[PDB]
């Protein structure tokens, strides 16, 4: 468990480790918006 | 013709696929077929 | 300008998906075989034919869904929707395995429609028909495995069911019952498939690494133009490379590309011939000379003898649940087991 | 303090969300940029001051 | 020039009928050592106690095998991962009993086949080619490392390496499925897609090029004489082939860039075989294929069997029967 | 180049998304309701999780008779009550 | 836009990071931002792991891989690996997660806002890849940094609480290391050991004094080599041996990382000293040995004479000899007789497993440990069903050792592939044929035919 | 709770791109 | 066995030293284009 004061950020903590994977995907979004030049 | 940018269409459609497959992976652990 | 010629004009119009006369056969049959498979794996059980759940609706996943074969008691019945078994009841037809024959028969006629499409398009554009000829191999495989194999056997029940894990069961059934890995026709198939993937890998890699510098970019795909007359890669350098690495090399590009047709196509044909034998249980199950020796000399052991014991385990441990029409009751004391496990 | 901790932590969550969006949109818009460096300098130092606030108030709340 | 400079020029000479090179000075002795030992072992080696249980398996032709059943049997389970060269044995007869030839062959082979990869880099460099044929070869190479070395390491014994024979290969495969459910592992499934697709693409590319060959010959001669070695002109009409295959499927499904097409032919079976090799090499650490045994349960709690449950019965039959005298305790742990 | 309108012109147009922001959810919702009303079970004959077995049954309702298979299933279903 | 399309830069979008080869400011931003990703994951994963962490279950039953690293460093654990204080795990996660914002800010700054190249801004920070003396200087700075990092592990072990010692007398416990092994015949003796069975190369390190003393040697070697590379330029034999380019230095690192990845895979699979079994679960060898022990204990309790029981083959059912005469457990676990573990070593004598100690001196804590390890073998399915492939669903278990070994084999392999890709390309690009054969001077046409 | 955090995080990336697309940013 | 061990050690060392010194012997300059 987190220290009990932090217990409302548990839904945020549950999704924090996947955030790096979204950076990989974000490079494809940015390249789509410039049209892969 | 060229209203909505194709990158926006691609991104929302790409994310729609992720959500649907992610639901199917969620259903592997809940309900029918979960072994529970 | 009769009605035939105007219909021929429309069927052969340049469009996004070419239709053709073959498309009259191909497009409904392919759509139904594809759609029947998705329908059955989404919504249809195998509870009454196999005692299995086989649909997403019952809790299976993509690896475990299948459109399963009909019950063994159906024999080789066509299982038409209007036939004497379903009697026009769609719900019962799905329960009796009528979707299996539906997919198999429409898949068969679609595959014909696809090879007819290959001939028709090759004739219209003016190329030779080698792609259709190469497609004879997947057709030969489909016909031998999905039709001739169950026709030789007791019923359609023993055909492969159209599902991922169901196919895996078919693979392990053929080991345990047919010793199919020992069959020289399967071995020729393996060589054609693996030799085909090797040629695919090596030819692709050889072309990509003997390319001429035809432009300034470090990404080299832009330096190709389809209207060029010149070879895009150096056959001479490729030949010298492979002759020095491996001893032999291609020196004729036409023979190279034919050999690439020939290898996987011959392999698949060879495996089809093996499966036709297995339709009649004409297996390469055993080597008689080793069995004579192993029977009389309890110290003679080989990898072949070990595999036969594995096969005996497969048959005994799988048959009661894999063949529920037989009503096998194999008491625990009759099941072959080694020590401890 | 009790309510001061999570409120300042929910401030740090909120402000990080304005910094995660607002910093690359302001670094990649070099036109009206002199007006954006101040909000970057402010938000950076405000963010660092909230980490220290959450870090100090953790040891009255845990 | 001194003798060393002359020797180096011979070694790296592009005029040698077979290229030696620096990788070749390792590859050649190692591969000759592995070949000679393999051939002698396959013909003539006495039975080998593979399972460490004093139950020797006959692998050679002279001891009763044919081409199909014969093998070089893996080294003894009692040896484990221990290095067993000839000098560690008290005699050749003991080395033979314990499966010494297997360790000698696979070690020389893997060292030799690694240098074959390096040698492919080396010659491409000497010839001015691009360097990545060796990357393609790293797929079957990794596969060989997987079955001969990585699998034994994770399992703790060279007795679990794939035997050097045809039926021995099948035994390795069946036991592997029993213990790891390899068919239900997505890396193996990608391997299958790699090899079926590779054979498919091999057939497709062969057939489309052959279909679009430009007429240079008559009916009474092989069309292959229409191509001359080192001719500058293209021997097939890639626009015709694209025009066929883009009407067979649809236009944007078909390659019109030959460079893209050939890259795809490289990348598809290579990436697929890499996944296959990683499959074996990760099942070496007993991360197994998907287990859906009893995944489907009714409202009461009755197990409803699926096709995965039928696979498990077959898996059980191999498992209870394999190495039938080697197990003393209820769980097969390595 | 076969004369059809390009796909990237269609799916970037607003008229497409006027239409398909209605037709795509309606199809998805129609599929959702085919399951959640239970119609999928009655069209296909797939067992619900409480209709595989009778309450004390352990045996499988396997079809054993070719020309009376339609009746064997109906007798198996009438034993579910 | 500078070098941000294929026509200007020569590289397509999918080779887009190769446009940064000579843009040192944007390239610095790529690296700092990526370091932020690593630090983010370390932080975010730890907090995820801690939010899920049940203190009353073992860590290896919980799918944790970072919390065991922290526990091994001495934080949060009492005797036998039990968790006494979750708060050090919270700190390690938080401080990583906050520092990732700082690295992310500086990565994004240099990637998008700052100068594209550094060579005009600063002579110290700018570099040419072809500048061999500058390259060794940056290498030397980074060696000194890594050498201090190794000494930090020594600092924790010796002066800041110690490390978890699974081999400590009386059970595993956090122990300050007072006498690290400084003697180079021991430290560099591990480098010369065979990697094969019974030997294990550096993977067989089995005491924290050798671990700590090695890190003293590595920290001082890395600082000395750091200073050496700041003060020297690559000698003549080194300049003629290597390719001196950005892609070439990347390839050399990829070769190094692949080798290290393969070594870590073996470390986590076999070593129970720096990967304590109380945190990571039993090793593959450990569980198989634990099974033989469990059934030895049960059968001896029933009255069996375990040293004289024949198995089906004639070898001893519970006990047999290794190929060098040591008394070892029988059955298939004969392959794992070189396993050493703190629960098993009290039964070992001079000749291996002592039969009198086995009859009389197995404690209940060893019986519990053997049963626990036998039932937590690193065998499980990809959907985390524990046990063999034939097992039913019930147990949700895949050992951290399996997760860590499999992942790092996969990564080490592709990094080997990357090494081969980049080493071949850097060779070709330096010699000038990476874009293809020049049609006018095709090299093979100037060669004599082979036959 | 978990589904709304991943939604707000999952839109922040595309919003950066969309906001620089509308201000003619240095993409 | 000892004589065989020494013979293999010598032979293996010989070929390894050929490989290492041979790659040290100006290997990047053995190419058809830039003989620097
Ligand atoms: C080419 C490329 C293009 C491919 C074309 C695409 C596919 C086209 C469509 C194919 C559909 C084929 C369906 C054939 C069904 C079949 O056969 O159905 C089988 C029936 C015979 O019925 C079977 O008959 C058996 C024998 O019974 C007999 O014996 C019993 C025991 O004594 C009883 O006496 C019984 O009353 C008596 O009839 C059992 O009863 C089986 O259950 C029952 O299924 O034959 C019949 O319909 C017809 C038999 C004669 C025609 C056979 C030609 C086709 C088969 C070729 C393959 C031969 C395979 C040999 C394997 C090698
Ligand atoms: C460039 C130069 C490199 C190439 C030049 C040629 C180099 C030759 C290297 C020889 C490596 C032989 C492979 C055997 C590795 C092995 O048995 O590995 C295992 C060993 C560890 O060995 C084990 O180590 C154990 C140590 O544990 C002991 O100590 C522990 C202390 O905690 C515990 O107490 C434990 O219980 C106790 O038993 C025991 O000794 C075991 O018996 C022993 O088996 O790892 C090791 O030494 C660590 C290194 C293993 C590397 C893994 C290689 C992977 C390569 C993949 C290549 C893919 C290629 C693709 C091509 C395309
Ligand atoms: C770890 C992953 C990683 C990193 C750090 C980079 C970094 C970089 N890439 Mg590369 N790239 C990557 C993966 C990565 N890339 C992948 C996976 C692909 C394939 C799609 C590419 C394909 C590619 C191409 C084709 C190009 C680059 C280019 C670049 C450089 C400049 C980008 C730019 O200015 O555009 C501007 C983009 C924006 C302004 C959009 C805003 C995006 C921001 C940065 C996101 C940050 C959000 C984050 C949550 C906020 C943190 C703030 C907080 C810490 C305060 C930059 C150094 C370019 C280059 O090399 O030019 C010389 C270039 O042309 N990349
Ligand atoms: C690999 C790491 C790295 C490197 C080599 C650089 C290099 C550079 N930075 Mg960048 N930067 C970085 C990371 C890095 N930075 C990070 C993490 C941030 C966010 C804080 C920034 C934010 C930043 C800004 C806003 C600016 C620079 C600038 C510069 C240039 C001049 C810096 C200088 O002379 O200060 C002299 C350095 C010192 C007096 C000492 C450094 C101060 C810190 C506090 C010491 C920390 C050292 C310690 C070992 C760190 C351990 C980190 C570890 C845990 C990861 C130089 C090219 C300037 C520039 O771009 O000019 C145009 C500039 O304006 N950087
Ligand atoms: C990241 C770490 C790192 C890197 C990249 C470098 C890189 C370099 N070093 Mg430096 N060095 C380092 C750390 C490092 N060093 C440290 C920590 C020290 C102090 C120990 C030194 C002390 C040092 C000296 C004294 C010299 C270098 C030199 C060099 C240059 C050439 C090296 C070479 O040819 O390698 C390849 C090595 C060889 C060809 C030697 C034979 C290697 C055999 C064939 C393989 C043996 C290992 C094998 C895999 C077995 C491993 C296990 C084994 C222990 C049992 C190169 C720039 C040379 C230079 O030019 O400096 C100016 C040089 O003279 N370094
Ligand atoms: C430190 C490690 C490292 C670094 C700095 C580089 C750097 C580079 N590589 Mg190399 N590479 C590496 C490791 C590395 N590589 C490894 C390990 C391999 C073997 C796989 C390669 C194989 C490789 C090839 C084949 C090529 C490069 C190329 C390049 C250049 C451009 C890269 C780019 O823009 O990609 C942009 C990024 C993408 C297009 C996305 C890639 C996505 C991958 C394939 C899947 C992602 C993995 C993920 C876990 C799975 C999906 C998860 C899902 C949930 C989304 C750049 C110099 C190119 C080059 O040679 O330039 C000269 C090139 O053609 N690299
Ligand atoms: C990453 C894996 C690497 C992909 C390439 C592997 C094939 C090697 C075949 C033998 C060499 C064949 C050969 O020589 O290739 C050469 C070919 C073209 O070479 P060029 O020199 O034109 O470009 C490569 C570099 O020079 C950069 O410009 O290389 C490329 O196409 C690289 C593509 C990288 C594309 C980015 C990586 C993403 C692809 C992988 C995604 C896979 C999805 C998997 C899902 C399961
Ligand atoms: C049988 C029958 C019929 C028919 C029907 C039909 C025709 C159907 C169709 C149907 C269909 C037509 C369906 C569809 C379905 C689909 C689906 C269900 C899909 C799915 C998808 C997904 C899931 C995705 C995924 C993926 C992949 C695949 C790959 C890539 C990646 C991803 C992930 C994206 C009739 C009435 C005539 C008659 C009687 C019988
Ligand atoms: C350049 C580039 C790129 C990249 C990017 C990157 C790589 C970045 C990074 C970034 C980063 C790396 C970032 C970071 C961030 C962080 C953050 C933002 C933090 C936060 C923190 C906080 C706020 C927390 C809180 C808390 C606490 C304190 C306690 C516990 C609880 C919690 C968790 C709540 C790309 C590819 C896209 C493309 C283009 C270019
Ligand atoms: C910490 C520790 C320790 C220690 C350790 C040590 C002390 C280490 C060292 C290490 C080292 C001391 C390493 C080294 C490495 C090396 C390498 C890995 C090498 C490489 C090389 C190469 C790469 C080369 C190449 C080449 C050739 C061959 C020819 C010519 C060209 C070239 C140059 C390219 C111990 C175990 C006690 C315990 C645990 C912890
Ligand atoms: C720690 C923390 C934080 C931070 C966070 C962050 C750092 C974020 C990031 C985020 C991001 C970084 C995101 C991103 C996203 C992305 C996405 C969403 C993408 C997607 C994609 C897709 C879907 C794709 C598609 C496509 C295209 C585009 C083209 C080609 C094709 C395809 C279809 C593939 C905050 C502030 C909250 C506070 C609390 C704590
Ligand atoms: C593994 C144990 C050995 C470790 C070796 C590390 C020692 C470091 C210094 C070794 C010196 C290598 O130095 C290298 O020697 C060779 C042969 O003598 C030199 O001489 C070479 O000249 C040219 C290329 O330059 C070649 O065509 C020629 O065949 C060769 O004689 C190289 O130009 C020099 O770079
Ligand atoms: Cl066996
Ligand atoms: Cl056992
Ligand atoms: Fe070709
Ligand atoms: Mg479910």
């Amino acid at each position: 468990k987190l220290p009990e004061a932090y217990a409302i950020f548990d839904p945020l903590v549950d999704v924090l480790p996947v955030i790096p994977v979204l950076f990989l995907a974000l490079a494809f979004v940015w390249q789509a918006a410039v049209g892969f030049r | 013709g060229g209203r909505i940018p194709l990158w926006i269409v691609a991104t929302v459609a790409g994310m729609g696929v992720i959500v649907i497959v992610g639901l199917f992976f969620y259903g592997a652990y809940a309900g029918l077929g979960s072994s529970l | 300008r009769g009605w035939f010629d105007i219909l021929d004009d429309w069927l052969k119009r340049d469009r996004f998906v070419f239709v053709g006369w073959s498309g009259i056969l191909l497009f409904p049959c392919a759509y139904l075989a594809l759609g029947g498979w998705l329908t059955g794996t989404t919504f249809v059980t195998s509870w009454y034919t196999h005692g299995l759940a086989s649909s997403y609706l019952e809790g299976c996943n993509f690896l475990t869904v299948a459109v399963s074969t009909p019950a063994n008691s159906m024999g080789h019945s066509l299982l038409l929707l209007w036939g004497p078994e379903a009697q026009g009841d769609f719900t019962r037809w799905c329960q009796l395995g009528g979707l299996w024959t539906f997919i198999a028969l429409h898949g068969a006629f679609g595959l014909i429609g696809f090879m007819l499409r290959q001939f028709e398009i090759a004739r219209l554009v003016g190329v030779r028909p080698y792609n259709a000829i190469a497609f004879s191999a997947p057709i030969a495989v489909f016909v031998s495995v999905f039709l001739i194999y169950p026709l030789g056997q007791s019923s359609w029940f023993f055909a492969p069911s159209f599902g991922v894990a169901a196919i895996f069961r078919f693979l392990l059934f053929f080991q345990g019952f047919h010793n199919w890995t020992l069959n020289p026709f399967h071995m020729m198939g393996v060589a054609g498939v693996l030799g085909g993937a090797l040629l695919c890998a090596i030819h692709g890699a050889t072309v990509e690494n003997t390319l001429f510098q035809d432009g300034e970019g470090a990404s080299t795909f832009r330096a190709f133009n389809p209207t060029q007359a010149e070879e895009t890669y150096s056959m001479v350098t490729a030949n010298r490379f492979w002759s020095q690495i491996f001893g032999i090399a291609f020196s004729n590009k036409r023979w190279l590309h034919f050999f690439m047709l020939f290898v996987p196509v011959t392999g698949l044909w060879m495996s089809a011939i093996g499966v036709v034998g297995l339709a009649l249980n004409l297996r390469s199950y055993d080597f008689i000379s080793q069995e004579i020796r192993a029977a009389e000399d309890p110290e003679f052991e080989t990898f072949y003898t070990k595999n036969l014991l594995l096969n005996e385990g497969i048959r005994a441990w799988m048959a009661p649940q894999d063949q529920p029409h037989e009503n096998f009751v194999f008491p625990e004391e009759v099941l072959p087991r080694g020590n401890a496990l | 303090m009790t309510i001061l901790f999570q409120l300042a932590l929910a401030a740090l969550v909120i402000l990080s969300f304005v910094m995660v969006i607002g910093v690359p949109v302001a670094y990649a818009s070099p036109q009206d940029w002199d007006r954006s460096k101040q909000l970057i300098f402010l938000g950076s130092g405000l963010w660092i001051a909230l980490v220290l606030v959450v870090g100090v108030l953790n040891f009255f709340v845990v | 020039a001194n003798l060393w400079e002359r020797f180096c020029n011979w070694v790296t000479s592009t005029d040698n009928r077979l290229y030696v090179g620096w990788f070749g000075v390792i590859m050649i002795p190692t591969l000759l050592a592995a070949t000679i030992c393999f051939v002698i072992a396959f013909i003539a080696a006495p039975p080998v106690d593979i399972d460490g249980i004093r139950e020797p398996v006959s692998g050679s032709l002279l001891y009763g095998n044919n081409i199909i059943t014969g093998a070089v049997v893996p080294s003894s389970n009692a040896i484990g991962l221990h290095f067993y060269p000839i000098w560690e044995a008290a005699s050749l007869d003991e080395w033979l009993y314990n499966g010494g030839p297997y360790q000698l062959i696979i070690f020389h082979f893997l060292l030799g086949a690694s240098c074959y990869m390096g040698r492919q880099w080396e010659l491409s460099y000497r010839l001015g080619m691009r360097p990545w044929i060796c990357v393609a070869y790293s797929a079957p190479l990794a596969s060989a490392f997987a079955v001969f070395l990585i699998y034994p390491i994770g399992q703790g014994s060279f007795s679990d390496g794939m035997p050097l024979g045809i039926s021995g290969t099948f035994n390795f495969m069946i036991v592997f499925q029993a213990e790891h459910n390899i068919l239900m592992h997505p890396f193996h499934q990608l391997g299958v897609a790699g090899v079926f697709g590779g054979a498919l693409f091999c057939a497709m590319h062969g057939s489309l090029v052959t279909s679009s060959l430009i007429r240079e010959t008559t009916e009474t001669e092989s069309a292959n004489y229409g191509y001359k070695f080192g001719q500058e002109e293209e021997t097939y009409n890639i626009v015709a082939a694209h025009g066929y295959f883009g009407r067979l499927i649809f236009q944007y499904a078909s390659f019109n860039n030959s460079r893209s097409l050939h890259f795809f032919l490289a990348a598809w079976p290579v990436v697929g075989v890499w996944f296959a090799a990683l499959g074996i090499s990760t099942m070496a650490f007993n991360l197994n294929g998907f287990n859906f045994n009893h995944s489907v349960i009714d409202a009461k709690g009755n197990v409803i069997n699926t096709w995965a449950d039928i696979i498990n019965r077959a898996n059980l039959g191999m498992e209870v029967m394999h190495e039938r005298n080697a197990h003393n305790f209820p769980l097969d742990l390595a | 180049t076969t004369g059809e309108r390009p796909f990237s012109d269609i799916i970037t147009s607003v008229r497409y998304w006027v239409i398909h922001s209605i037709t795509i959810p309606a199809l998805f919702i129609a599929g959702w309701l085919f399951v959640s009303t239970g119609l999928a079970y009655d069209v296909f004959g797939t067992p619900r999780p409480d209709s595989y077995y009778a309450q004390e049954q352990r045996s499988i309702p396997l079809v054993t008779d070719r020309f009376e298979a339609k009746q064997q299933v109906e007798t198996f279903l009438e034993q579910l009550k | 836009a500078t070098n941000r399309d294929q026509e200007s830069s020569g590289f397509a979008w999918w080779a887009g990071n190769a446009r940064l080869i000579n843009l040192s400011g944007k390239l610095l931003g790529a690296h700092v931002a990526h370091a932020g990703l690593i630090v983010f994951w370390a932080g975010a994963m730890t907090l995820f792991e801690l939010a899920h962490f049940i203190p009353e279950k073992p860590m290896y039953e919980q799918g944790l891989i970072l919390i065991p690293h922290i526990a091994t460093l001495g934080w949060g654990v009492g005797p036998g690996g039990e968790v006494v204080d979750t708060f050090p795990f919270f700190v390690v996660g938080v401080v990583h997660l906050i520092s990732s914002a700082v690295l992310g800010f500086g990565g994004v700054y240099h990637a998008i806002r700052g100068p594209e190249t550094l060579e005009e801004y600063s002579s110290f920070f700018g570099y040419d890849w072809k500048d061999k003396n500058k390259m060794t200087t940056i290498l030397g700075f980074h060696l000194i940094v890594l050498g201090i990092g190794a000494l930090l592990l020594v600092a924790k072990a010796m002066f800041f609480g110690g490390l978890y010692d699974t081999w400590a007398p009386g059970g595993g416990d956090v122990r300050v290391i007072t006498n690290p092994t400084l003697d180079p015949r021991v430290i560099f003796g591990y480098l010369l050991k065979s990697p094969f069975g019974g030997e294990g190369w550096i993977v067989s390190v089995n005491n924290l004094e050798d671990v700590v003393g090695g890190h003293i040697w590595i920290g001082l070697i890395c600082i000395a080599g750091g200073i050496w590379h700041i003060l020297t330029t690559p000698f003549g034999w080194a300049r003629r041996a290597f390719i001196w380019s950005g892609e070439a230095y990347l390839s050399y690192s990829l070769g190094a990382l692949s080798m290290m990845g393969f070594i870590a895979t073996c470390f986590v699979w076999f070593n129970n000293t720096v990967y304590p079994s109380e945190f990571y679960g039993p090793t593959g060898p450990e569980a198989s040995q634990a099974q033989a022990m469990t059934f030895l204990i049960r059968d001896q309790k029933l009255g069996a004479n375990v040293g004289s029981a024949q198995g089906p083959t004639g070898l001893g059912k519970y006990l047999m000899r290794s190929p060098t005469g040591e008394i070892i457990f029988g059955g298939e676990t004969m392959r794992f007789w070189d396993f050493r573990g703190p629960w098993l070593e009290p039964l070992r004598g001079p000749n291996g497993l002592d039969l009198n100690k086995i009859k009389n001196d197995i404690q209940p804590w060893q019986e519990r440990r053997a049963a626990e390890y036998m039932t937590h073998a690193p065998l499980g399915s990809l959907n985390s069903v524990g046990g063999v492939a034939t097992e039913i669903n019930s147990v949700n278990f895949v050992s951290p050792r399996s997760w860590l070994a499999t992942s790092h084999f996969v990564l080490a392999f592709f990094f080997l592939v990357g090494h081969l890709w980049h080493a071949g390309r850097a060779r070709a690009a330096a010699a000038g044929f990476e874009k293809g054969i020049d049609r006018e001077s095709e090299p093979v046409l100037s060669m004599p035919s082979l036959d | 709770a978990q589904l709304t955090m991943i939604a707000m995080i999952g839109i922040a990336g595309p919003m950066i791109i969309f906001l620089l697309a509308v201000r003619r940013g240095n993409l | 066995m000892e004589t065989l061990k020494i013979t293999v050690y010598i032979v293996v060392t010989f070929f390894v030293l050929l490989f290492v010194f041979g790659f040290l012997s100006g290997d990047p300059a053995r190419n058809p284009k830039r003989k620097d």
